[PDB]
């Protein structure tokens, strides 16, 4: 079996799993200090410029309550790293990657699903496929 | 001839069926997990007997009309390695048939090779579907 | 002259002439037992599957009163035959086919017009041009 | 020069005419039978002297504006074998003209070869139409 | 310097300059005797057929009060001449053609601007570029 | 390195700057004469020191958002022969900089070669614009 440790994260009631191997850190940013750069939004932390992506916007999920303080996973693809705002920080966990089959062949945003403890589903974010 | 066993179901005012050898089980539409950024006709994935199975809207795949309130059943079928849950209104039962009560009138060209023919039962039509060709279409 | 015997048929106030040479029968079907097949509607009579076409829909004519019992001409093109629902069954008649000229060159649905007794017009259905 | 006789009519605020040799008769728009699935500018067919004649909307063919309430006349003209009824607002009368009161200023390119020129009468313009070229255009 | 004498003309509050070298005459026409020819409007003066263009329509400028009597400059491009209705007939004047630079490279309707007495701008109509 | 002087301004919630050598002067948006049938991003021409200068909407050229009520300043810059007024919200001041506080992270590709990089000042970003390349783009 293919085990992998991952951060369980939430958008509304949906569960996404970001493999821990890709997380750089986890901060709590405040609307107050996001900056508009061109078409993208960034935070700068310790002089490092990191573009932030809301996860619901990245996945096109209906959602509105954009709070003043929000939790955000920073991930890293090669040598560029970038933020991912989420709703809830569920917890760290050990999951078994199952493939979600031939009908999702084209979905670059994910890389498989996991069945959790209570038998609910999490889909695994493919960090190098979320722009 | 040959003896054929098929599963007949309804997608609103229209009755269809596919070959029973491909069905694993018919479960009740309970709970489906969306898979963002996927094709328009996939509803999502379900957890069934500890495995992930994609559930698709058969009406959307064929192109016939449907009412969401009524999509209550999931026929879980498989061909070769690929396994899929087709969302339908209601299962009607099994039918035992023979390729000679199988009317091949060319009423329409809409369903391509997805159609296998009509089955007349008491003068009451049922479309016989090629389940493999539906799955083949739906994968790559 | 080119005489031809034809069924005179009505949609609202318009008169269409179906050459009798093409009619198979004339039944009275009831909404109750039309069946949806793919995108097409059918009746099955004596195990024979016949697709029905409303004549107003075939010709795009405004019209709504789709009664519970309706009269329908079955026609035959080669070896396939198919129904044609109409409003009124005017009567059988002997008409002289006149050509409706060079400006209707493209209209596959008809094949000429006739001048009736009272000098009103009927257009002749071209059964092999009504899908 | 040469002596020319033409029929002048009006399609709402705009006056036109064609060569009188082509006219059979000018009847009143009474009753027109639609011919489903035909071009947008044909109105239909009429029964005239026991023959079928197509009636077209001249305004729609030229591309100028018109008001339906006012389309009251039908000029029935023919070229060679083809005979056609052009629906217009009102006939104005016959004009006797000469190809030297025929102003050829290039005011617009809209009517293609359908236009033959302007005719100035008391400083009041009338478009001279090539009736043949209109019929040629309208057939195949 | 490039001096040129020009008719100063107005549309709403905007000032356009038509070089006098191109004017044929200046009349006052009345709605009453414009004639629709094909898609174009004309006046005929002394048997001469002259197409009239409203200047606001030619330049797409918002404007509505189309009075019953209106002032119109007739201009001449080669051997064809044509009218140009305007709002006000400001006056004749001597202006210095300045080029309006590389960002207007494509604007065929004009051919430069002038700075007037009070330092306001007039743009110079290019008569052979106003259709 | 090298010492760089730039002019920083704001187009609503977003701060930008270009090389000070190209600026002639910063005037207040007063009065602009429209030039009909010109590109969507040109506002028009102004009379400044007895010469004609085109004024363009920098936001529209870059593709960022702006509020018309706030476009209050005009930065008049020039490259070679071409002179242009860029309409912005407010000027913020001059900044003295060095190509090593010049962050080149690839945050986006929207501004093409119009962007020169970020300048971090107290951890507060400012986009450094290539003024020449903006003018080059805007001419032919």
């Amino acid at each position: 079996l293919a085990i992998i440790q991952a951060l369980l994260v939430k958008v509304n009631n949906l569960v996404y799993a970001i493999p821990i191997a890709n997380i750089d850190t986890i901060l709590s940013i405040s609307k107050e200090d996001i900056q508009r750069v061109q078409d993208r939004d960034v935070i700068v932390i310790r002089g490092e410029v990191i573009p932030v992506y809301r996860l619901w916007e990245v996945l096109q999920i209906e959602h509105k309550e954009e709070l003043e303080e929000m939790e955000a996973v920073i991930v890293r693809v090669g040598n560029r790293k970038y933020g991912i705002v989420v709703d809830d920080l569920l917890g760290q966990d050990d999951i078994v990657i199952k493939s979600l089959g031939k009908v999702f062949s084209e979905v670059k945003e994910f890389s498989g699903a996991a069945i959790l403890g209570d038998g609910s589903i999490a889909l695994i974010i493919n960090v190098s496929g979320i722009v | 001839l040959k003896e054929f066993e098929v599963l007949s179901f309804e997608i609103d005012e229209q009755a269809l069926a596919f070959d029973v050898d491909n069905i694993e089980m018919v479960i009740e539409k309970s709970d489906i997990t969306p898979v963002p950024k996927s094709r328009h006709f996939v509803e999502g994935v379900i957890n069934l007997r500890g495995r992930i199975i994609p559930v698709v809207n058969l009406a959307k795949i064929l192109g016939i009309s449907f009412d969401e309130q009524k999509m209550k059943s999931i026929i879980v079928a498989r061909t070769k390695d690929v396994e899929v849950g087709f969302l339908v209104d209601r299962v009607l039962g099994v039918l035992r048939i023979t390729e000679n009560q199988l009317d091949l009138t060319n009423v329409s060209d809409k369903f391509g090779k997805k159609s296998k023919g009509l089955v007349k039962t008491d003068g009451r039509l049922i479309i016989y579907l090629d389940i493999d060709k539906i799955i083949e279409e739906i994968t790559v």
